[PDB]
């Protein structure tokens, strides 16, 4: 989850 | 002539097709166009970190840290930068600041900002028996 692209 | 959210959005895509270097750039076209975005930086930073370039991982965290200073992921991802360069205490307390700022934030990346302090405070239990 906080390792993606906003 | 894309605009820098179009920019954004197909370094996006680039990003879910694994294309790392390819992402990183296109996020860099973005800045070009408004380097104000502080989004645009923890995107490239966290190309960076998956390319193992860590040392600009950590510029690009720096640079969004000035335009946002409660950015979660930038903290974040400075923490994984600085779990890398074996600098344990720093990168233990950037985490738990991103951990703060998640629950000030109410933000739910499930129990990633946890896995990675209990992470961060094993290796630096393994760097100190490494050592007697
Ligand atoms: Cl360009």
């Amino acid at each position: 989850t906080i390792e993606e692209v906003d | 002539s894309p605009s820098a959210q179009e920019l954004k959005e197909q370094g996006n895509r680039l990003f879910v097709g694994r294309k790392y270097p390819e992402a990183a750039a296109c996020y860099g076209r973005a800045i070009t166009r408004n380097p104000l975005v502080a989004v645009y930086y923890t995107n490239r930073a966290l190309c960076y970190l998956k390319m193992q370039q860590h040392e600009q991982a950590l510029a690009d965290c720096r640079r969004a840290l000035e335009l946002d200073g409660q950015s979660v992921k930038a903290h974040f991802f400075l923490g994984q930068c600085q779990l890398e360069m074996e600098s344990y205490d720093e990168a233990i307390a950037n985490l738990q600041r991103a951990y703060s700022l998640a629950k000030e934030q109410r933000l739910n990346f499930g129990d990633d900002i946890p896995s990675a302090l209990r992470i961060a405070k094993k290796k630096r239990w393994n760097s100190i028996e490494e050592r007697r």
